[PDB]
């Protein structure tokens, strides 16, 4: 179990842990999260609560260090910061009395959801799309702009994507025009998959991880990209059997994890009509068009 | 952007546009089979690709041994008009290179920009226009050069014959949309209106007849006078 301490609790906040989140007032005696599993992966996501705009996060591995969370009066933002003298760390997180005033990170032993969700997630690909190679642990917040987005403005606070876009040369084969636009398998397993990706588990971790940007921060780009990449399989006649069986699981755990008042934002309707019922691979999804089905009847 | 009436008079500024029309390019006949059943088929259909500004008119004619042994035609159409649109600036020297291309039909949208893809600054937009160019078959000479063509073919035709030397391109494409809305909306009295006199001939490299300023105003006034006869007529006004 890892740690994640907070200096204080200056402004109110809605704090998320993960797919958890509480409440804290302003300047109550908070000192943060305790009980956290190692993992893989983490997020830590603010929302304040006298300004709901910019929803902000950290994205962080226990295994790559100690992360505590201060809040900077100038910037008027809770940040993470590192500590490399991990005996100081031992020794503030240790304290009795600095544990009784942190909320445990709460896992129920049935609930494997958290890892669902972020199976396929890896911080040294985060690290990759949040370009800041100073820290270990990657900052998002709810206005940050995508690069493909960018492309149709500060690149150093951008979501590094990989772009993916139906109508380009990437996509389309000079002679083969109307093939590969209606048939995407090409540009998912020879440009995708073998060219950029190199195999399926890092293509489902960058959906993944633009799902849970897109819930947690709503950070449009994100979203986007979620749709941009379910779309591509599925608009594919020819998908390898493993990555569809997978496809059908990761889509379910999301469906499932969704806010139910967050449907008219979080999924489009034209996508998800076309991969259910329309696509090549409506049949290969059974158990995401049941929770849809039964879940978000009106979208469709 | 889409394209209609406020800036009508932007079609003839200095840009270079074409319009793609590609309501001819997959044109079959319906007749009952010998088990009693009803087929299909295919007659040569042709791309109307036209500079309003000019007059110029590229005229793909599409022969029916394209749909042969395919799939989806109606789907296929689109893609083909697209592959032939593409060869066709392809084949055009930079400067006569169009600025825009308007698609009549949304439905072209998709196929001419994947087609297009080379050309990233050469616009693809439809239009709210309602334009009449499906009534391109009804001129005698365009269609009897798709109807005898053996194979596919290109052929060129300034579809406003030598009205520019008198009328500005807007007034010009004024009274084409005219024409043919009129042989649209009842062909053979449209006919009639352009060929009832034999004294006033059609020139052997010309589409239309050879009116003097005069006679196009009443010729105007006789298609306006069968537009809104027809109108009176479906509507019961
Ligand atoms: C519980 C207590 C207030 O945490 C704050 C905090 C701040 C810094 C560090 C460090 O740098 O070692 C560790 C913890």
């Amino acid at each position: 179990m890892n740690t994640v301490p907070f200096t204080s609790a200056p402004i109110e906040v809605t704090i998320g842990i993960d797919q958890y989140s509480f409440n804290v007032k302003e300047n109550q005696p908070f000192h943060g999260i305790k009980d956290i599993p190692i993992g893989h992966v983490h997020v830590i996501h603010f929302q304040h609560a006298d300004n709901s705009s910019m929803r902000y996060g950290y994205w962080f591995d226990c295994r790559m260090g100690n992360f505590y969370i201060q809040y900077d009066p100038k910037d008027g933002l809770y940040k993470m910061m590192e500590e490399r003298d991990g005996a100081k760390f031992e020794n503030i997180v240790h304290n009795f009395k600095e544990r009784q005033m942190m909320v445990s990170y709460p896992k129920i032993d049935e609930d494997d959801t958290w890892y669902n969700l972020t199976e396929f997630v890896q911080m040294d690909k985060i690290r990759k799309i949040v370009r800041k190679d100073e820290n270990q642990f990657s900052y998002v917040d709810s206005s940050m702009t995508t690069v493909q987005e960018n492309e149709l403005s500060d690149p150093a606070h951008s979501l590094n994507y990989t772009v993916i876009n139906f109508k380009s040369r990437e996509a389309i084969r000079p002679g083969h025009e109307m093939e590969d636009f209606l048939d995407k398998s090409y540009y998912l397993n020879t440009v995708m998959l073998q060219g950029i990706f190199k195999n399926s588990s890092n293509y489902f971790g960058e959906l993944q991880f633009a799902f849970l940007n897109a819930m947690f921060f709503g950070n449009y780009g994100s979203s986007l990209q979620w749709h941009a990449m379910i779309e591509l399989i599925c608009s594919s006649a020819t998908v390898p059997k493993h990555m569809l069986d997978k496809l059908d699981e990761i889509l379910y755990y999301q469906i499932k994890t969704l806010p139910e008042q967050y449907s008219d934002i979080l999924l489009n309707e034209r996508v998800w009509n076309i991969c259910l019922y329309s696509s090549f691979q409506k049949n290969s999804l059974h158990n995401t068009e049941k929770i849809m089905e039964n879940k978000y009847p009106e979208l469709l | 952007g889409a394209m209609n009436s406020s800036n009508y008079a932007e079609l003839f500024n200095n840009d270079i546009k074409l319009f793609v029309d590609d309501t001819n390019v997959y044109r079959v006949t319906v007749h009952k089979t010998f088990e009693g059943n009803v087929a299909t088929k295919a007659i040569n259909g042709c791309i109307f690709t036209l500079n309003p500004k000019t007059g110029h008119l590229f005229l793909k004619i599409i022969h029916t041994s394209v749909w042969a042994g395919q799939k989806r035609l109606s789907q296929l159409a689109k893609w083909k008009t697209a592959e032939e649109v593409s060869a066709l600036v392809r084949s055009l020297p930079k400067e006569e290179q169009p600025k825009q291309i308007i698609v009549t039909r949304k439905a072209m949208l998709d196929p001419l920009e994947v087609h297009m893809l080379d050309f990233p600054n050469i616009a693809i937009r439809p239009t709210e226009l309602r334009l009449p160019f499906s009534a391109a078959m009804s001129i005698d000479k365009l269609s009897d050069v798709v109807m005898k063509a053996t194979e596919p073919q290109m052929v060129l035709f300034n579809i406003y014959d030598d009205w520019l030397d008198r009328i500005s391109s807007y007034t010009a494409f004024s009274r084409l949309t005219l024409l043919l809305r009129a042989l649209k909306t009842n062909e053979e009295s449209a006919k009639m209106i352009l060929l009832s006199d034999p004294t006033i001939t059609i020139k052997s490299y010309h589409l239309w007849p050879s009116f003097t300023d005069e006679q196009w105003i009443t010729i105007e006034s006789q298609m306006r006078d069968l537009i809104l006869t027809e109108y009176g007529r479906k509507y019961n006004v």
